[PDB]
């Protein structure tokens, strides 16, 4: 009745009675952030002098009949309810022993961490003049890849549930585990927040993908260092994202095929299910970039990045415009094409599969170029694509045979993909005919040679590969797709963003149970699949 | 919406150029990049540019530093020439009452002679120092009297002591109403002093080694990863070699003083409260001692923000005789106390200086031990950006190689380089010396000499660099060089490093 | 022999240990009503070309100095040309196709959004209810009940921008009336609304807030731009940079490096520039946005600067001293002061109004620092060789103050003329260079924000090293706190790990001193000691422990993010597990909490300021949901908690057990109160 | 607010209220209130006339 109480002797007061009426419930965050804000008085000093002083804890009335007043030396714990700071260690020493050592299953968050430490095998500190590698990174373990809201949506219902909202599985889990053995609502509800709830966000890293690698970040990056370590045993949602990948893609590969692409990817989008969640509800709350994540995005009208995807590169503009001025070109074997000449100066960074670069580009002119990556083919595919992009004649001059390439539909490809995957398998020719020139080797820049063989003091024309990486810039961007009837994605203002042709640079495993219910699909599960 | 008395505003905004911002926004949105930068340079005098003045080794000149009366010495209680009072007593500490220690600290010492006071501040009344140590000595004697003995000595409040702590009555405070005219209602620049000897030899005892540990560094788990016996082996060679310094004990001087004078300043409130000034340590024998360098009276508290000011009284030991150095004690007075038992039978002297500090003095001074922190990372960042070219990095050579030796001194007109111990202990006194000589000046010092640093190592590395106006950064460094000895010993010193880098 | 610390740079270069240099850990002590009037007189020193304009509404004489006169003299001046900033902000949209345009719907969605929590997470400001320096929360307050009691109650809806058009109608009113009650005149309440501090009024936070949101739209998407990041990510807009200049294909290249910093930077852009750019930015925008984005810079044009608390006199003959205020400084004589205080009086009397001067060309320090970024980078991005159209070309990095600038030019001869291009086109913005604190060097060692690069890095811009001791809160929060204060120091603002360590064991000296648990292992004795020794005599694995009950430390670099209870769990003994992690005590609470991790038994503890508190407080003990998430619900908090009270009432009456007449008297006070809210 | 209505709406509907958009130059950028309006307006005539 207390409650009530206060409220019959606070809505005596006009002023205090005006802002309980007029002030409705959905604002009530906005009026709880009214404080005095005197609360900086040295908290250090101010904590050092309340411990000097004589019994400054405060507890309930219920430690008259638990705890005694003397101690076993006649010490003064009490007062009238201050409490001596003594009398806590006195409750941890012969208190009320209980059987709550249930406790590891609202902080498994926590033993996890320690679990990870305990097999975290170690290794050698190579020393080196680390270098940041701008990645974007989940920090969290074990989370089921739920986002802020359907997560506290999840937290009210098992913690709140006679006050949840007007709207599964570890909402019956967590439900059952901790069903009479709560502990405190707030302290549970936060530890779920902190154990469900995704967060990726923007570091420097340099190694660390991964959930367990970030977490033990400042033991294993520095200033200068670099130690290897190995937790042992991975997370839950590191692999999620990949049968997700893995299932865009194909149901891409299987919608170019079929008549009407576009109406086969919305279909095949809405009746596939992914560990017990329709797809289409994951790719509207899901941060996954991905080329046939991105065709599927656009095919139900959510927005994607303005990156554009050119040889399984996904490209970002810096500085520099561009006009489109069409032009017929010859190839070095008397073919005629008719091409998009990229008029003007550009300023690019692509992101690629291991492997990154930054491009400056003139018109019809390749100016500059900083590549890194893992493997040397792998690199080699980068400057491989690079070259075709730039769009010079020496590389148009270079094309050997003719151009026929044709989509697994049997399509003409664009004179750029076809360029592309001509290039993409034999190109000697290129690299022996693009020219050589010196270098400095300065802020850590090796050369390469037309026998991909690194240098010091000879490269390619305009071409320099890095040591230590390349800074990867993953800028967020959404702007408004304009998806057509074939599965090509172009932006707002007429340049082609994306296209089925360049997806399928692997086959795919699908870590997670993976569920396909339209038509279509049912013969990727084998032939016992069809039937059931 | 943009009603009166805001677009009234908004229309008085604009450049002058135009009557409505409409008029305004219209022309901004329809703008023609015709080439107007490079009509407004042609239109500019030639006069506005930024020419290089190349900088070879023949430019830089020796700072200049100011003359006049010598230097005298502020730091709020005596460095090197404060005086130990042990009692090797273990009650264990803390919670221990400090009045009572510091009493059986007198308790050990005979030969109180009758003050015969030496040094005067030659401004102001001189007896009244000598008459409030005879109170201090009277209050202290005086406690058998009580029947209850204190915890905490509050001092009469007497005429000496309300003169030495400046609470007789100042000018009252009155309205303009009334003192509307008189004949005298006037409302100023400090005095160029020079450097002196002794701030060099302060630094120089502020380096050496002394007899007791000074620190009770906690624990840390065990190491189970190579970083972690990388940082275990920085971190205790540097404990090692840093723990017996003297700068270490001076931290935990000054940690303790003003821990003990805050704590006073909250209970204290209203009456004079005898502050004894005790640190502890461990001797090499490894037992517990409590020293005792003097006694500090506090004047009234009422500290109601961090500015406010606390006058105080400091009445230290020493065993230096002022007739040595007068120069250097201009705010102090000196009484010649007693003679103790060395058997030289050296005379014992107290000097007095009455003195003001604030909350945020208290506590700037509470976290002196920081001074270790950055002196372990101004180590530790040239253990790793030094040796950041290596494929196993270099941390044993660092220390452990006592062939590595680093310029530290001039005595002989010559560099004369010493041992990692040396760096460690002088980067260390270095921090705590900035800590409690802390002035702007020596903030403005470090940064507009920092700029001339750097340019003279970008000269030494062959860089071919260049300024615009040497003079102007020249004119800032002398504008923070006037008074504190500590800006001049620093000043002294970059030019020594300027005089011994090929310049 | 005399020991020198300086001559260390002998063997060792400048970068490798120049955080010798920086004398202090934290802030040392600093120390006005007379420095503003030298800021003042120096503000309208760079400006006095004739543009003299008297209010109309404030009557204070105003300086538009904008698009004047050119600069004759090297000296600093602030006559920037408007055409220049337009033309440098068309280059710069040029450049970086539309980013103007995405900045804008971000700030739009920005707007639409805002709440007015936004406006209370703030530092100190102006209140001109009380005329004097407040808290954000407690300004906030007066300002709405000041609003509430006259007839202006838009706040209430929620939004921001609801209280910006508050703020707007208010200055439509004749008269404002302050109850604490006396009037105020629309005159001075202008002059209330347009005044700061030694500190923004809290009119201008609003605007000032989207304007800022603006600018950080836009220098997110700037890699000339080093505001938005800090740290690491500096390090590679470094290394990144750098790499853009020297690696230049056949050595016909001289890059060289500035470190720059403009000299009184902060006192010549004026706020009709600023409005300019904005204008511009906002092209084509809808009208509102524009009328919204445009206010904070017609605040600052019409602006007065307080003075402060005054002066004081004191008679050497009589002893009496004697306070006055800065609004006696018209009505006064000039024989009372000493030849400094009349010089600069003089040059600001026919300036003074209401005691406070008049400033129009000024801009306070710290307003708009990443909008000034913007305009930096605009010259920053005007040397892409293609807008320079000569050979030299520059590029580099821009701060609010501190910038460092890459020129490259083909010989030795063309790098002065792209520097003083550089210093010429700055001075055509209002940007003066500081030829003082500036220096030029070969490409590879350089200065940006305290960030030194010779040919690596070291990141001694934030190295103000974290507090050692104890944050005092409470004995399991404490720890938890400070060792993610250490860990997160280990890798945003990079520390080595010997650094780390002595750290953690300074803060664990200062945790087991401040709350007299040291361990039941010393001979040392504090109240607490006792009863530390008697557990440590009955618990047989002592490691188990934790510090906070007297038990030895292991936490170490690889353990820094693990809360102390689960590190020791596995070690711990099942009585002290149970006589620790028991829920069931009379020690805690569900108060306060929060990033913080475990909590165990050692987790102990206008009208009316906490008018909204108690108010809040009751709803939380009603919904215990609401201390949790944002509550959501269109009924009022009278109706919504009096259903809730009827039926909890219902439920524990009848499955549960409460007295009959309890229950009736309880519904008896529900229905008194319904009929209470009806008035 | 404009990212929001693509998820509690489906495709469909999104595509008619952006085409009903382009009726009068309506541009979606700005006019986000009534893009939503636009869309539940749509959704309600839609589960109106179903089933009857």
């Amino acid at each position: 009745m207390e409650r009530i109480k206060e409220l019959r002797n606070l809505m005596s007061q006009s002023r205090t009675r005006e802002i309980l009426t007029k002030t409705t419930v959905d604002h009530m965050a906005i009026i709880k952030k009214y404080t005095s804000g005197r609360q900086e008085k040295n908290p250090s000093l101010r904590m050092k002098w309340m411990m000097a002083m004589k019994y400054p804890i405060t507890a309930d009335k219920r430690i008259t009949e638990m705890v005694p007043e003397r101690n076993e030396q006649g010490q003064t714990l009490w007062s009238k309810v201050m409490v001596s700071p003594l009398a806590v260690t006195w409750w941890n020493r012969n208190g009320p022993m209980t059987s709550t050592v249930h406790y590891p299953k609202v902080y498994k968050t926590y033993f996890e961490k320690v679990e990870r430490l305990k097999h975290g095998t170690f290794g050698p500190v190579h020393f080196r003049n680390q270098v940041k590698i701008r990645r974007r990174v989940d920090i969290n373990p074990g989370h089921a890849d739920l986002s802020a809201k359907e997560a506290q949506d999840v937290i009210m219902e098992v913690v709140f549930p006679n006050e949840v909202g007007a709207r599964l599985t570890i909402t019956k889990e967590k439900k059952e585990e901790l069903q009479d053995c709560k502990i405190s609502p707030l302290m549970v509800a936060y530890m779920l927040e902190r154990e469900l709830v995704r967060k990726t966000r923007f570091l420097p890293v340099a190694g660390g993908t991964s959930s367990v690698y970030i977490e033990v970040l400042h033991l294993t990056q520095g200033t200068c260092w670099e130690q290897m370590y190995t937790p042992g045993g991975e997370v839950r949602n590191d692999d999620v994202d990949q049968s997700l990948i893995i299932a865009a893609r194909n149901i891409v590969r299987r919608a170019a095929v079929s008549a009407d692409p576009l109406a086969s990817l919305l279909e095949m989008c809405h009746s596939t299910q992914i560990g017990g969640t329709r797809m289409v509800d994951i790719l509207r709350q899901n941060p996954t970039e991905e080329q046939a994540v991105d065709i599927c995005k656009a095919a139900m009208g959510l927005r994607i990045s303005s990156s554009f995807s050119f040889g399984g590169f996904t490209f970002k503009r810096t500085s520099g415009s561009s006009i489109k001025r069409e032009e017929e070109l010859l190839t070095g074997n008397l073919q005629t094409l008719k091409i998009r000449v990229h008029d003007g100066y550009e300023e690019f960074t692509m992101v690629g599969k291991r492997a990154t670069a930054i491009l400056r580009k003139a018109t019809r002119r390749l100016v500059q170029l900083i590549v890194s990556g893992r493997d040397e083919q792998s690199v080699a595919e980068a400057i491989i694509v690079a070259m075709v992009f730039s769009q010079e004649d020496c590389m148009i001059k270079a094309v050997r045979g003719d151009l026929n390439f044709v989509n697994r539909a049997n399509q003409r490809l664009n004179p750029m993909h076809q360029l592309l995957r001509h290039f993409q398998k034999d190109a000697k020719v290129l690299f022996q005919n693009w020219g050589i020139e010196h270098i400095d080797n300065v802020m850590g820049m090796i050369g390469v040679l037309p026998d991909m063989t690194p240098s010091t003091e000879m490269s390619m024309r305009g071409i320099r590969v890095s040591k230590m990486g390349v800074d990867e810039y993953s800028s967020t961007e959404r702007v408004v797709v304009s998806i057509d009837r074939f599965l090509r994605v172009r932006d707002q203002r007429g340049n082609v963003l994306l296209s089925p042709e360049e997806v399928s640079e692997t086959q795919g495993t699908e870590k997670l149970t993976i569920t396909y219910s339209s038509s279509m699909m049912w013969e990727i599960n084998g032939p016992e699949s069809v039937l059931v | 919406e943009i009603t009166g008395t805001m677009r009234r505003l908004a229309d008085q905004s604009l450049p002058p150029n135009f009557s409505c911002l409409e008029n305004f926004r219209a022309y901004v949105d329809g703008f023609e990049p015709n080439g107007y930068i490079e009509g407004k340079l042609s239109q500019m005098s030639k006069e506005v540019n930024a020419k290089i003045e190349p900088f070879l080794k023949t430019t830089p000149r020796p700072i200049r530093l100011p003359d006049g009366p010598p230097c005298f010495q502020r730091s709020k209680f005596l460095l090197m020439d404060a005086l130990k009072l042990s009692i090797e007593d273990p009650s264990h500490e803390g919670e221990g009452i400090p009045l009572y220690d510091a009493i059986k600290c007198m308790r050990t010492f005979f030969g109180w002679k009758e003050p015969y006071i030496v040094k005067p501040h030659e401004k102001g009344i001189n007896p009244n120092y000598l008459l409030s140590w005879k109170q201090v000595l009277a209050e202290l004697q005086d406690i058998e009297n009580e029947e209850k003995i204190p915890r905490t000595k509050n001092m009469k409040k007497t005429s000496q002591l309300k003169w030495a702590l400046g609470e007789n009555m100042a000018p009252e405070k009155v309205d303009f109403d009334n003192c509307r005219d008189v004949s005298d209602l006037k409302q100023d620049e400090p005095e160029l002093r020079s450097l002196s000897s002794w701030i060099q030899n302060e630094f120089n005892k502020a380096c050496e080694l002394t007899d007791s540990t000074w620190i009770e560094l906690d624990e840390i788990g065990e190491d189970v990863a190579p970083i972690e016996y990388i940082a275990s082996m920085r971190r205790n060679y540097f404990t090692a070699e840093v723990s017996h310094c003297r700068a270490t004990e001076y931290i935990m001087k000054g940690v303790y003083i003003n821990t003990a004078l805050l704590n006073a300043s909250c209970a204290a409130m209203d009456d004079f409260q005898l502050i004894p000034m005790i640190s502890k340590c461990r001797t090499k024998e490894g037992r517990r001692k409590t020293n005792l360098y003097g006694f500090i009276i506090k004047g009234r508290s009422h500290l109601r923000n961090d500015t406010d000011v606390v006058n105080f009284v400091s009445m230290e030991f020493s065993l230096t005789d002022p007739r040595l150095e007068p120069h250097k004690w201009e705010k102090y007075c000196v009484l010649e106390i007693g003679d103790m038992l060395l058997q030289m039978s050296r005379p014992m002297f107290l000097y007095v200086r009455t003195n003001g500090t604030s909350k945020i003095k208290m506590k700037w001074g509470m976290e002196m031990r920081r001074c270790l922190l950055q002196s372990l990372q101004q180590i530790e960042s040239m253990i790793e950006a030094e040796s950041s070219v290596k494929e196993k990095d270099m941390t044993k050579e660092f220390f452990e190689n006592k062939s590595e030796t680093w310029p530290i001194g001039e005595s002989p007109k010559g560099v004369e380089d010493g041992s990692i111990g040396k760096v460690c202990r002088t980067l260390l006194a270095k921090s705590v010396f900035n800590s409690l000589y802390a002035s702007p000046q020596l903030e403005g010092f470090s940064a507009e000499s920092r700029k001339l640093l750097l340019v003279v190592q970008a000269l030494r590395d062959n860089l071919e660099p260049g300024t615009f106006d040497l003079e102007g950064l020249y004119e800032a460094i002398e504008e923070c060089l006037i008074n504190d000895p500590w800006v001049l010993l620093n000043a002294s010193w970059f030019n020594s490093f300027l005089t011994h880098a090929l310049r | 022999m005399d020991v020198n610390p300086t001559l260390l740079f002998l063997k060792v270069p400048a970068q490798n240990a120049i955080s010798t240099t920086f004398p202090y850990t934290g802030d040392p002590p600093y120390s006005g009503t007379g420095y503003t009037m030298d800021t003042v007189n120096r503000t309208h020193q760079y400006s006095e070309k004739g543009k003299w304009t008297t209010n109309t509404e404030t009557g204070a004489p105003q300086l538009n100095p904008i698009d004047g006169p050119l600069p004759e003299d090297n000296e600093p001046s602030g006559y920037a040309q408007t055409d220049c900033v337009l033309e440098a902000m068309a280059f710069l949209e040029e450049s970086h196709p539309g980013i103007f345009e995405n900045s804008c719907l971000e700030t739009m969605e920005v707007v639409q959004q805002t709440r007015v929590d936004r406006l209370t997470q703030g530092r100190q400001t102006y209140d001109w209810t009380l005329n004097r320096n407040q808290p954000a929360a407690t300004a906030l307050a007066n300002t709405i009940e000041v609003f509430r009691s006259n007839g202006l109650t838009a706040n209430e809806s929620g939004r921001l921008i609801d209280f910006l058009k508050d703020v707007m109608e208010s200055m439509d009113k004749e008269e404002m009336e302050i109850t604490t009650k006396q009037r105020v005149n629309k005159r001075s309440y202008l002059i209330r609304a347009l005044t700061l501090n030694t500190t923004p009024g809290m009119q201008i936070r609003g605007f000032v807030y989207f304007v800022e949101t603006l600018a950080r739209s836009i220098c997110e998407k700037l890699e000339q731009s080093g505001l938005p990041v800090g740290g690491n990510e500096k390090k590679a807009k470094l290394a990144n940079v750098v790499r853009k200049m020297m690696t230049n294909s056949q050595d016909t290249e001289l890059s060289f490096t500035i470190t720059g910093d403009n000299t009184k930077w902060n006192e010549n852009q004026n706020p009709r520039m600023f409005l300019a750019m904005i204008t511009y930015i906002t092209k084509n925008q809808p009208e509102w946005f524009r009328n919204v984005l445009s206010i904070a810079p017609i605040m600052f044009s019409n602006k007065m600067a307080r003075l402060g608390k005054g002066y004081m006199f004191e008679s050497k003959s009589m002893k009496l001293r004697t306070q006055i205020p800065a609004e006696m400084l018209a009505s006064i004589d000039l024989k009372y002061f000493n030849e400094s205080t009349r010089k600069k009086i003089e040059k600001i009397r026919p300036l003074l109004i209401d005691g406070t001067a008049s400033l129009s060309p000024g801009m306070m320090m710290g307003m708009f620092n990443m909008l000034s970024t913007v305009l930096g980078v605009s010259i920053l991005n005007l040397g892409q060789k293609r807008y320079t159209k000569t050979t030299y070309w520059w590029d580099g990095l821009q701060s609010s103050d501190d910038f460092a600038l890459i020129v490259n030019a083909p010989n030795h001869e063309g790098i002065q003329a792209g520097v003083d291009r550089f210093y010429r086109t700055c001075k055509l913005v209002g940007i003066n260079m500081s030829k003082k604190k500036s220096y030029i060097n070969r490409t590879g060692t350089f200065e940006f924000t305290s960030f030194f690069y010779r040919y690596g890095f070291v990141a001694n811009f934030s190295m103000e090293l974290p507090s050692f001791g104890v944050s005092g809160i409470n004995e399991s929060a404490d720890m938890s706190i400070g060792v993610t204060v250490i860990k997160n120091n280990m890798i945003n603002n990079d520390l080595g790990p010997a650094t780390a360590q002595m750290a953690l064991q300074l803060f664990i000296k200062d945790y087991r001193y401040t709350y007299r648990c040291h361990r039941g292992d010393t001979q040392i004795q504090t109240r607490r000691s006792f009863e530390l020794k008697k557990l440590w005599e009955q618990t047989r694995s002592k490691a188990g422990l934790l510090v906070s009950d007297g038990g030895p430390n292991l936490y170490n670099i690889r353990n820094l993010h693990i809360p102390e209870v689960c590190l020791k769990w596995e070690l711990m003994d099942e009585d002290y597990q149970g006589r620790l992690c028991n829920p069931l005590n009379p020690f805690v609470s569900h108060k306060e909490i929060e990033m913080e991790y475990d909590a165990v038994a050692t987790t102990h503890s206008l009208e009316d300021e906490q008018m909204y508190q108690k108010c809040c407080n009751l709803f939380e003990k009603f919904f215990p949901s609401s201390s949790y998430r944002r509550p959501v619900g269109i009924s009022s908090m009278v109706e919504a908690m009096v259903s809730r009270a009827r039926i909890d009432a219902r439920i524990d009456f009848e499955s549960g057990r409460i007295k009959k007449e309890e229950f009736a008297e309880i519904m008896k006070i529900c229905s008194t109160i319904e009929e209470l809210r009806r008035q | 607010m404009e990212d929001f209505v693509r998820q509690c709406f489906n495709p469909m509907i999104v595509e008619l209220a952006e085409k009903a958009m382009k009726e009068y130059g309506e541009d979606l950028k700005i006019e986000t209130n009534k893009f939503a309006a636009i869309c539940t307006h749509l959704e309600v005539c839609f589960m109106y006339s179903d089933f009857h």
